[PDB]
RNA sequence: UAAAUAUAGUUUAAAAACAUCAGAUUGUGAAUCUGACAACAGAGGCUUACGACCCCUUAUUUACCCCA
C-alpha cells in the first residue's frame, strides 16, 4: 500500500516517528482520515518503541548485573510456593463469591460510542478492576453484562486474559442486567445522576458503565439508565472532597476500590482515598 | 511571518432582518465590518467571540451600520477588552458622545475612532485602507470603502531541498539560520553564498479584498471613477481576491457597476450582501418556535422565512478562505429543517404526552392582540431578545411598548412580507426609561416605517413617541451630528401623560389628543415606577373598556398598583428569581413572586411576566403560585384575551419541552444555596 | 461572560518510580525470569519541530452575576 511509502517521507522530516511499523499498524494508519490524527498515532508508536528500548536496555543491564552477582556468590516449615498458594486461595474465595457474593455489574453496551483507543483502555481498566476484586477479603460476584460474544470488547478481553478467560471466576453473558436481576434492586452508578449515594446498600446490585469516554459524551450512562427505568446514583464527591481540577467521572478500577471498601464497612473517607489526589485538596 | 489562516465569514447576509456584517478572522487579529442591530446576537449565537475584536470598520454613518455599535461596546466592555478602534466616517466621534447620553460614562474600555482622514492601520495580519466616497448631487454623502491588504508571508522552509544539495538538515542546530532561510537572506552554507529563495517556498505577494458599500444609485458613478480603486483594477502585480458588495439589487444591475466589477480580474470573486438572500440567521429562535408551535399553533405562530459578473449570493456563516488556500467554504452554512426540530421535540421524555393531553383537555374579542417581540433584559441571547411588546388595538392600529436593538428584526421575522402593513399600522411607541435596551431599536423602526409608508403609498407623518425627556437629547444629538431622524418623531414627554400633570404647551396637548384619537384609547396614563429614576409605566384604556398595563423595568410600585386597578392584563417583569431578593433591591428589579403580588393587588384578570434575565432565559422558573392568572412570555408569543384560560394549561407542555433547562436552573439554585452554606 | 485548568491505574518530573495482566511447583533475593499493556481531556490546524501558537467541543474551578 502507499502508506508504507507514505511514512517514508514523514521519517525524513523527523515528525517523531518510530523505526518500524508492523503490518497490523499499517492497517490502522489507513483508518486515520486526517494529517493531525496520523500525527497523534505516530507519536504513540514513537513513545511505545522508546519505552520498549529503554526497558530492554535496563533489562539486559540488570541481567548483566545479576550474572556477575552469581559469580561473586536449615529448618524451614514451608517451601516457598507463596505466589502459587495465594492464587489458589483467591480461587477458593472467588468460587465462594460466585455462589453467595454480592453482584456487581459491568455494562458492556458502550462499544458503539468508543473508538479503538478508548476500547483498549476499558479492557486495561477491567483487568485492574477484577484484580482488586480477586485480591479482596470479600469479593463482589462480578457480572459482565451486554458482552457480545464476537464483539471488539470481548475479543480484546480474550487477548489480554488468554486461557485465563475461561477460568475467570466471573459471569459473562450477552444478556442485560435487567434480565438477570429484579429491576428494583438495580442501582445504576453515574456522575450525572441527580441522586447522591448516601450509604452503601448490601441488598442492591450496582451497575458500572464500562465506558472510557476521553472524547466526552455526557449523560450516556444516565440515558441508558432512563430508557430502562433504573435508579441512578452519583458518588458524594462534592460533599466530602474539595474539588479543584479534573473530571468527576472516575476510572473503573477506582470505582470498584471505592465500592469494595464501602462494602467492607468503611466510611466515605476511607473510600474516597482512592479518588485521584490531583483532583482535590483534602476532605471537608 | 504573518497569519497563516485568514478567512472572511458572513455574520449577516444582508436580509432586511439583519442587514450586512462581515467578520474577518486571523490567527492574531479579529475584525468586524459594520455593526448593525443584532450583530451582537448573531455572533454570540454562532460562537464568534467578540472579546477578541481589534477594529470595527463601518462603511457608512447610518443606523443600519451603527445600530448595534452602542450594543457591543457595553458588552465587550464587560468581557474586559481594554481598547477598541472604530474605523470609518469622522462623525463616529460625535456618535460615541451621543451614545454616552444614556449608556453611562463608558469607562473601563478605550474607544479610539480612526477616521478615513487618518493614516493606514497596520497590523500583524493586514494594512487597511479607507477610501472616502462622496455621492453625486453631518454628511449623508459619505461612504467608506475598505481595501485590506494582507502582509507578505515568508516562504515555508524546504528541509528536503536543503539536504538535496547537501546542506545539513539540523532541525534544531541550523534553526537560527532557518530563520534567515525564512527571511530569504543568502546562506553561507554549502561552501557558497546560496540565496534562501530557492530553499524556501515562493512567498505569496499577499491577497487584498475590498469591502465596498453602494447604498443606492448616487454612489455608483463616484465608485466607478475612483482613483484609488483603479490602482487595484487591472494592475498585474496587485490582484484583488474578493470584493464584498453591500449594494442592493438595483445598484448591481446597473451597467456602470457591472463594468466596474468586471474591471477587477476575472479571477476575483465577488460577494453580494443584500435583501435577495433572505436566509435564516437566528436558528435557535426558529427551532424553539417550531417546537412551541406544536403546543399551540395560535399562541406560538411560525416564523416567516424564504448577471454579467459571476456573483456569490451572501449566506449566513459563508466563508471565504484567503490562507492557506483561496476557496469558498460552505461547511458552517446555517441549515434549518423544521421537520428535524419537530422530530427532536417529539422524542423528548414527556413532551408528546403533555401536548397530546393538552388537546384532549381543549376538546372575548379577537382584538387586542399582545405580541411579545422580545422578553429578555440587557444582553440579547439566542432565545430571548431585549424588550418589545406590540399591542394591536385593531386591524389598522398598533402600539409598541418599548423597542430595543433587535426589535425591528423580531417584527420582520414575525410578520415577513406583512411587516409593511404592520409598520404603517403603528401609531405610538412607549419607552419606559433610558436603559439602552428600551430605546436603542427606535431608530430602526423610524427608518423602516418610512420605507413601509412609501411602499403602501401612505403619506409620511411623524411617529408619536412617549418617552422621557432624556431621549430627546440623545436623538437631538444623533440628528445634529450623525443622521436625520427627528422629522420622524412627535415626542410626548412621559411626564405629560401622568395623572394630575400640569397642562404642557398647546403643541404637546394637541399631540396627546392625537395619541388618544389614533390609538382609539380613552386614557393613556403614565406613572413613575421605581427604577433608577425617570422610569415610567403606562396604562392603556380602550374605548371598549379593557385596560392593559405595562410596568417596564421596576420594583413593587404602589403608584403602578393604584394606576392599573382592575386591569384586564398586566405586563410585569420578573428579571430576578425568588430568593434573589437582595439582588432585586440593588438592581431595582422584581422577582417572580413580587411581580405576581403586584398583579394581585391590582386585581388584574391576568398577569404576564417579561424582562427575564439570561440567568433564567430558556425557561423562567415557574413558581407554584397562582397558576390560573399568571403567564410567561416567549419571543413571538401572541396573547389575546381569549387565550387567558389556555395559558394555565400550556405550563405542563412548556415544562416538558424545557425540562432540560429547568434541571440546570434548579441546580444553580441548589448550588447557590450550597455556596451560601459554604 | 471571562479567566486559568484537564496526566483514564497513582504520583512526580519536565521520563522514571510505584502499580496492573498472563505464564512459573520458586530449596527460601520469586527482592526473580519470560511475555502482555504503554496514547498528559477531545477534535481540527499552523510550523523545521514542539506538551508552545490558533480554533472548536466537553469538563473542572473561580469570578461575575445577567449590558455592573
Ligand atoms: O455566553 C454565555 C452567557 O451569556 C451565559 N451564561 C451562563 N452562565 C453564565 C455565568 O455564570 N455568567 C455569565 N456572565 N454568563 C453566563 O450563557 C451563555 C452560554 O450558553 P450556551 O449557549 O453555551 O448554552 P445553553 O445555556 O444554551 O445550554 P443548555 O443549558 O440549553 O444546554
Ligand atoms: C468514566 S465513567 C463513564 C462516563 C460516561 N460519560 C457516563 O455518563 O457515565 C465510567 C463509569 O464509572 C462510574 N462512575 C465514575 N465516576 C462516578 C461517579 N462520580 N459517581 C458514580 N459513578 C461513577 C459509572 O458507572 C461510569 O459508567
Ligand atoms: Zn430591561
Ligand atoms: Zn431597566
Amino acid at each position: 500500500a502507499a502508506t508504507r511509502e507514505f511514512i517514508e517521507m514523514w521519517r525524513l522530516l523527523g515528525r517523531e516517528v518510530p523505526e518500524h511499523i508492523t503490518e497490523e499498524e499499517l492497517k490502522t494508519l489507513m483508518e486515520c482520515v486526517s494529517n493531525t490524527a496520523k500525527k497523534k498515532y505516530l507519536k504513540y508508536l514513537y513513545t511505545k518503541e522508546k519505552v520498549k528500548k529503554a526497558r530492554q536496555i535496563k533489562k539486559e543491564m540488570k541481567a548483566a548485573a545479576r550474572e556477575e552477582a552469581k559469580n561473586i556468590k536449615k529448618n524451614f516449615l514451608f517451601l516457598r510456593l507463596w505466589d502459587r498458594n495465594m492464587d489458589i486461595a483467591m480461587g477458593w474465595k472467588g468460587a465462594q463469591a460466585m455462589q453467595f457474593g454480592q453482584p456487581l455489574v459491568f455494562d458492556m453496551a458502550y462499544e458503539n460510542y468508543m473508538k479503538r483507543k478508548e476500547l483498549q483502555n476499558t479492557v486495561s481498566q477491567l483487568l485492574e478492576s477484577e484484580g482488586w476484586n480477586r485480591r479482596n477479603v470479600d469479593p463482589f460476584h462480578i457480572y459482565f453484562c451486554n458482552l457480545k460474544i464476537d464483539g471488539a470488547l470481548h475479543r480484546e478481553l480474550v487477548k489480554r486474559y488468554q486461557e485465563k478467560w475461561d477460568k475467570l471466576l466471573l459471569t459473562s453473558t450477552e444478556k442485560s442486567h435487567v434480565d438477570l436481576f429484579p429491576k428494583d434492586s438495580i442501582i445504576y452508578l453515574t456522575a450525572d445522576s441527580p441522586n447522591v449515594m448516601t450509604t452503601f446498600r448490601h441488598d442492591k446490585v450496582y451497575v458500572i458503565g464500562s465506558f472510557v469516554d476521553k472524547s466526552m459524551q455526557p449523560g450516556t450512562s444516565l440515558a441508558k439508565a432512563k430508557r430502562l427505568n433504573l435508579a441512578t446514583e452519583c458518588l458524594p464527591l462534592d460533599k466530602y472532597l474539595q474539588w479543584e481540577i479534573g473530571n468527576k467521572n472516575l476510572t473503573l478500577d477506582q470505582m470498584i476500590r471505592i465500592l469494595l471498601c464501602l462494602k467492607n464497612n468503611g466510611n466515605w473517607q476511607e473510600a474516597l482515598q482512592f479518588v485521584p489526589k490531583r483532583k482535590h485538596t483534602g476532605f471537608l | 511571518g504573518g497569519p497563516n489562516t485568514v478567512y472572511l465569514q458572513v455574520v449577516a447576509a444582508g436580509s432586511r432582518d439583519s442587514g450586512a456584517a462581515l467578520y474577518v478572522f486571523s490567527e492574531f487579529n479579529r475584525y468586524l465590518f459594520n455593526c448593525g442591530e443584532g450583530v451582537q446576537r448573531l455572533m454570540q449565537e454562532h460562537k464568534l467571540k467578540v472579546a477578541r475584536l481589534d477594529n470595527i470598520f463601518l462603511t457608512r454613518m447610518h443606523w443600519s451600520n451603527v445600530g448595534g455599535l452602542s450594543g457591543m461596546i457595553l458588552t465587550l466592555k464587560e468581557t474586559g477588552l481594554p481598547k477598541c478602534v472604530l474605523s470609518g466616517p469622522p462623525q463616529l466621534e460625535k456618535y460615541l458622545e451621543a451614545i454616552k447620553i444614556f449608556s453611562g460614562p463608558l469607562k473601563g474600555i478605550e474607544l479610539a475612532v480612526r477616521p478615513h482622514s487618518a493614516p493606514e492601520y497596520e497590523d500583524e495580519t493586514m494594512t487597511v485602507y479607507q477610501i472616502p466616497i462622496h455621492s453625486e448631487q453631518r454628511d449623508s454623502s459619505l461612504v467608506v470603502a475598505f481595501i485590506c491588504k494582507l502582509h507578505l508571508k515568508r516562504g515555508n522552509f524546504l528541509v528536503l531541498k536543503a539536504k538535496e544539495m547537501g546542506l545539513p538538515v539540523g532541525t534544531a542546530a541550523i534553526a537560527p539560520i532557518i530563520a534567515a532561510v525564512k527571511d530569504g537572506k543568502s546562506i553561507t552554507h554549502e561552501g557558497r553564498e546560496i540565496l534562501a529563495e530557492e530553499l524556501c517556498t515562493p512567498p505569496d505577494p499577499g491577497a487584498a479584498f475590498v469591502v465596498v458599500e453602494c447604498p443606492d444609485e448616487s454612489f455608483i458613478q463616484p465608485i466607478c471613477e475612483n482613483a484609488t480603486f483603479q490602482r487595484y483594477q487591472g494592475k498585474a502585480d496587485a490582484p484583488v481576491a474578493l470584493v464584498v458588495h453591500m449594494a442592493p439589487a438595483s445598484v448591481l444591475v446597473d451597467s456602470r457597476y457591472q463594468q466596474w466589477m468586471e474591471r477587477f480580474g476575472p479571477d476575483t470573486q465577488h460577494l453580494v450582501l443584500n435583501e435577495n438572500c433572505a436566509s435564516v440567521h437566528n436558528l435557535r429562535s426558529h427551532k424553539i418556535q417550531t417546537q412551541l408551535n406544536l403546543i399551540h399553533p395560535d399562541i406560538f405562530p411560525l416564523l416567516t422565512s424564504f448577471l454579467s459578473v459571476p456573483m456569490v449570493q451572501g449566506e449566513c456563516l459563508l466563508k471565504y478562505q484567503l490562507r492557506p488556500r483561496r476557496e469558498w467554504q460552505r461547511d458552517a452554512i446555517i441549515t434549518c429543517n423544521p421537520e428535524e426540530f419537530i422530530v427532536e421535540a417529539l422524542q423528548l421524555p414527556n413532551f408528546q404526552q403533555s401536548v397530546q393531553e393538552y388537546r384532549r383537555s381543549a376538546q372575548r374579542s379577537q382584538y387586542p392582540e399582545i405580541i411579545f417581540l422580545g422578553t429578555g433584559s440587557a444582553i440579547p441571547m439566542k432565545i430571548r431578545n431585549v424588550s418589545a411588546t406590540l399591542v394591536n388595538i385593531s386591524p389598522d392600529t398598533s402600539l409598541l411598548l418599548d423597542c430595543g436593538e433587535g426589535t425591528f428584526g423580531q417584527l420582520c421575522r414575525h410578520y415577513g412580507d406583512q411587516v409593511d402593513r404592520v409598520l404603517g399600522t403603528l401609531a405610538a411607541v412607549f419607552v419606559s426609561h433610558l436603559h439602552a435596551d428600551h430605546h436603542t431599536g427606535l431608530p430602526s423602526i423610524l427608518l423602516q416605517r418610512e420605507r413601509a409608508l412609501a411602499s403602501l403609498g401612505k403619506p409620511l407623518h411623524p411617529l408619536l413617541v412617549v418617552a422621557p425627556n432624556q431621549l430627546k437629547a440623545w436623538l437631538q444629538q444623533y440628528h445634529n451630528q450623525c443622521q436625520e431622524v427627528l422629522h420622524h418623531i412627535s415626542m410626548i414627554p412621559a411626564k405629560c401623560l401622568q395623572e394630575g400633570a400640569e397642562i404642557s404647551s398647546p403643541a404637546v396637548e394637541r399631540l396627546i389628543s392625537s395619541l388618544l384619537r389614533t390609538c382609539d384609547l380613552e386614557e393613556f396614563q403614565t406613572c413613575l415606577v421605581r427604577h433608577c429614576k425617570h422610569a415610567f409605566g403606562c396604562a392603556l384604556v380602550h374605548t371598549s373598556g379593557w385596560k392593559v398595563v405595562y410596568s417596564g423595568d421596576t420594583m413593587p410600585c404602589e403608584a403602578l398598583v393604584r394606576m392599573g386597578k382592575d386591569a384586564t392584563l398586566l405586563i410585569h417583569e420578573a428579571t430576578l428569581e425568588d430568593g434573589l431578593e437582595e439582588e432585586a433591591v440593588e438592581k431595582t428589579h422584581s422577582t417572580t413572586s413580587q411581580a405576581i403580588s403586584v398583579g394581585m393587588r391590582m386585581n388584574a384578570e391576568f398577569i404576564m411576566l417579561n424582562h427575564f434575565s439570561q440567568r433564567y432565559a430558556k425557561v423562567p422558573l415557574f413558581s407554584p403560585n397562582f397558576s390560573e392568572k399568571v403567564g410567561v412570555a416567549f419571543d413571538h408569543m401572541k396573547v389575546c384575551f381569549g387565550d387567558f384560560p389556555t395559558m394555565p394549561k400550556l405550563i405542563p407542555p412548556l415544562k416538558a419541552l424545557f425540562a432540560g433547562d429547568i434541571e440546570e436552573m434548579e441546580e444553580r439554585r441548589e448550588k447557590r444555596e450550597l455556596r451560601q452554606v459554604r
